RNA sequence: GAGACUUGGGCAAUGUGACUGCUGAUCAGCAGUCACAUUGCCCAAGU
RNA sequence: GACUUGGGCAAUGUGACUGCUGAUCAGCAGUCACAUUGCCCAAGUCUCUU
């Protein structure tokens, strides 16, 4: 609204976005549990969630390229715990895939 | 309001201690809405659904603790006794309580 | 007297009915109300009631 | 009689009716305004209430002339999300509540 | 007869929820009418305009607490002419800006010829401790309620 | 949270009996210490009594508008307990608390 | 256009405007979708010569 | 031999409206080093700017609407005395002279 | 085509739980305003 | 000298009515979280298909 130049706004946006633009073009981010499912080699075996109080735990066992590592996701909602466990399994798999 | 719950608990304990009042008496209490929890155990859930007024009218509870709600025009079974534990404040309060 | 100095984060300003006298934030007022009611119960009905 | 009824009722702040028969009452104005303010916050954090303020004698003079001498006036500041940013003032009433 | 053909309904106001419920049960047992019930405990605000209309088309008598009916009439879901009677239990509370007196104030705004019959009910006529000079209190009450 | 974990195993109607139900080994020497008047200062008495029950201290500075710092103390035991006052009184407050509970 | 609207109504009416059904109903009376190439072209079984 | 830094004292005495919002907490932030305390006699420029900005936020954070004079009055030499004591000291002076 | 599995965009509700906000009345304290009663004093008149 | 009327100045009170503060109680509204089982679309991986 101030500059009223699309090129200037584009310059500002690119200056703000360059590291993420470079990183994401090299490796496109996708949904974490969808990524884990699309990594069929891991075969993520998520157990059914259980609830204690108002917090829900989801336990997962996935083949981390050498072992069936067991991880637990904790969150206020069943999907929240699902996502937490999925992301933690993904980071463990990434560390093993060094 | 809190006086209702407090005296309800005291009456429960006193009735249960005495051998005479043990069987004859059965207390029950009420305040307005924002209904305070009728339990002292801090349990997350209570399954009970029957109203206190129905228990009183049906003869389930024959000793009703009430606060400025059961005073106005509440039709009930033939009540042999009425106790005004706190001093009367207003003319209409006295009239309706009588 | 300890709680009046708690310095909770920013809270809605509370004032009297005609808006000249200030009041404590809702949480402090609620805690004080509970304790005052307990004191009233103890004073009026006895130790067992408390 | 009509005379006594009119004299007893129609002497305080006048009511308002629109072109569709809907009736707005002075005692319900505060409730209506607070209810409307509760609907506008887009998130659970941005809850905000109207800012009532009482003008001082110098302000009373500068805004209303001499006619406001000895009568209270209340300035109300609407939250930023709403249409209003004009700090509506009330007419000089005999008391701050009115 | 339906509301659009001039149908009329009957209100039965009350001050407390339990009293309103008991009176609703009493009317239900003593008459053949399908009486309504409207209190803020369960929530009535979602009973919106069109379904206010189908509710009043469904029920003949409305038994509930004062504030719900006051909000209904002020927002003009139903006109005063669409009522035949207005019964107010414990009418001795109708002073100052109490919803009973507010409702009776709302009465004077509408056409005077279309006002329903008002039947206040009470076992006591004095509100506060100003039991002296009862005559002024009675004149105030009989000016509030139009009888 | 480092706290807020209730594993005392006692009903809330009787959880206050936690300090009463310890072994006599800690209790007798702790009450002897808290009843001893020769102590150098209230802080020293508080620290010695708290160490007697093997309960570790945890003192942090709560933000406040008071010029004198408003300090809170956490005991870190299985029983979730927290006390707070002016630092000139927190030690005597601990004295009073453990004097009341330990019987 | 609606400069003074609340943002919630603005995004709701935006979603209605960018809704699939609105774009559809624009294109039906735009008379365009009659020419879309969508069938998997098979001349022997799903096409007629001129 | 001890005093407040000379720059902050000058700010305190020359800016009464900014003075009235200074709280003891803002003084607690001024953990001046050995050089500032002993040799220079006042806080550094960066510390001075940090103090003024912290107090500017102090005037608008939770601390707003409070009065800190009861704790920071001694720093500038102000003290609050009841009117009774001020009368009694004069009267006792008459007593001692008599 | 038959399907299983996941994230979504949602549409529904059966729960249930807690939060927040406001109106009204009553009492108590304080402040102020209306009228009225009692004991006086004095004056104005008329016969 | 009785009789009558009226007014004014006093004090001693009473009856209420508002205004402010605090407390108590009833009365409404806006929400939010979230287990449970359902329904319709969008894109995915795999058996089969091939």
């Amino acid at each position: 609204l101030d500059c009223r130049d699309l090129q200037r706004t584009w310059e500002v946006i690119f200056n703000l976005f360059e590291p993420e633009l470079q990183e994401f073009t090299r490796k496109v981010p996708i949904n974490h549990i969808r990524q884990l499912v699309e990594h069929k080699h891991a075969k993520p075996v998520f157990s059914s969630p259980i609830v204690e109080g108002e917090t829900v735990m989801v336990s997962c066992q996935f083949t981390c390229m050498e072992k069936t590592i067991k991880v637990y996701g904790f969150g206020s909602n069943k999907d929240q715990a699902k996502l937490s466990a999925a992301k933690h399994a993904l980071q463990q798999l990434s560390k093993c895939d060094a | 309001r809190y006086t209702c719950k407090c005296i309800y608990g005291l009456l429960l304990n006193y009735i249960q201690s005495t051998p005479e009042l043990r069987n004859v008496l059965t207390p029950q209490f009420m305040v307005g809405r924002n209904n305070i929890s009728p339990d002292f155990e801090s349990v997350l859930e209570r399954k009970w659904q029957k109203s206190a007024i129905q228990q009183f009218r049906d003869g389930n509870a024959n000793l009703m603790i009430c606060s400025s709600v059961l005073e106005e025009g509440i039709d009930v079974q033939a009540c042999n006794h009425v106790f005004i534990l706190d001093p009367v404040k207003t003319f209409n309060m006295y009239v309706q309580s009588k | 007297v300890s709680l009046d100095l708690m310095n909770i984060g920013v809270q809605p300003i509370r004032r009297s009915k005609s808006l000249q006298c200030l009041r404590d934030p809702s949480k402090k007022s609620f805690v004080k109300q509970l304790f005052n009611d307990f004191l009233y119960q103890m004073k009026e009905y006895g130790i067992y009631a408390a | 009689e009509l005379y006594e009824i009119k004299g007893h009722f129609q002497d305080d702040i006048d009511p308002f009716t629109n072109e569709n028969g809907a009736v707005l009452l002075p005692n319900n104005a505060l409730a209506i305004l607070h209810r409307y303010c509760q609907t506008i916050p887009t998130d659970a954090f941005g809850f905000v209430i109207p800012w009532f303020h009482v003008l001082q004698e110098d302000e009373r003079d500068r805004i209303f002339g001499v006619s406001a001498k000895g009568k209270h006036v209340i300035s109300i500041n609407m939250p930023v999300n709403c249409m209003l940013r004009d700090t509506i003032y009330s007419d000089p009433m005999d008391n701050v509540k009115t | 007869k339906p509301i659009e053909s001039g149908g009329k309904r009957a209100l039965f106001m009350c001050n407390t929820v339990e009293l309103a419920r008991q009176q609703a049960m009493a009317v239900r047992r003593c008459t053949n009418f399908k009486v309504g019930f409207y209190v803020g405990e369960q929530g009535v605000d979602d009973w919106t305009r069109g379904m206010w209309s189908d509710e009043i088309k469904k029920n003949q008598v409305l038994v509930g607490t004062a504030q719900v009916f006051l909000d209904m009439v002020t927002q003009t879901y139903v006109a005063l002419s669409s009522l035949s009677v207005v019964i107010i239990d414990e009418c001795h509370h109708g002073t100052g800006h109490h919803p009973f007196r507010e409702f009776m104030r709302l009465f004077t705004i509408a056409n005077q010829t279309k006002l329903p019959r008002v039947v206040g009910l009470t076992g006591v006529l004095i509100k506060g401790n100003e039991i002296t000079n009862v005559a002024t209190k009675l004149k105030e009450l009989e000016i509030t309620y139009r009888g | 949270e480092a706290g807020s974990v209730d594993h005392t195993g006692m009903r809330l109607c009787d959880r206050h009996n936690y300090f009463k139900n310890f072994y006599p080994t800690l209790k007798k020497e702790a009450i002897e210490a808290i009843n001893s008047d020769e102590y150098e200062s209230s802080k020293d008495k508080a620290m010695d009594v708290m160490s007697s029950l093997k309960i570790t201290p945890k003192i942090s500075e709560v933000e406040s508008s008071s010029l004198v710092p408003l300090l809170s103390v956490e005991l870190n035991c299985a029983f979730d307990v927290v006390l707070m006052a002016k630092e000139t009184d927190i030690y005597d407050h601990i004295i009073d608390y453990f004097r009341t509970m330990l019987i | 256009k609606y400069s003074d609207w609340n943002e919630g109504t603005l995004t709701e009416v935006k979603s209605k405007l960018v809704s699939n059904r609105n774009l559809l109903f624009c294109l039906i009376d735009a008379d365009i979708p009659k020419t879309l190439n969508t069938i998997q072209f098979t001349p022997r079984y799903t096409w007629l010569p001129p | 031999g001890i005093s407040l830094p000379h720059n902050v004292l000058a700010l305190w005495r020359e800016n009464p409206e900014f003075a009235k919002i200074i709280g003891p907490h803002n003084l607690r932030d001024l953990a001046l080093g050995d050089e500032e305390s002993l040799v220079k006699g006042n806080c550094s420029d960066i510390n001075y700017n940090r103090f003024v900005e912290g107090c500017r936020a102090n005037g608008q954070s939770f601390y707003a609407g409070a009065d800190f004079s009861s704790e920071v009055n001694f720093c500038v030499g102000l003290v609050t005395i009841p009117n009774k004591v001020i009368a009694d000291t004069l009267e006792a002076l008459l007593g001692v002279i008599v």
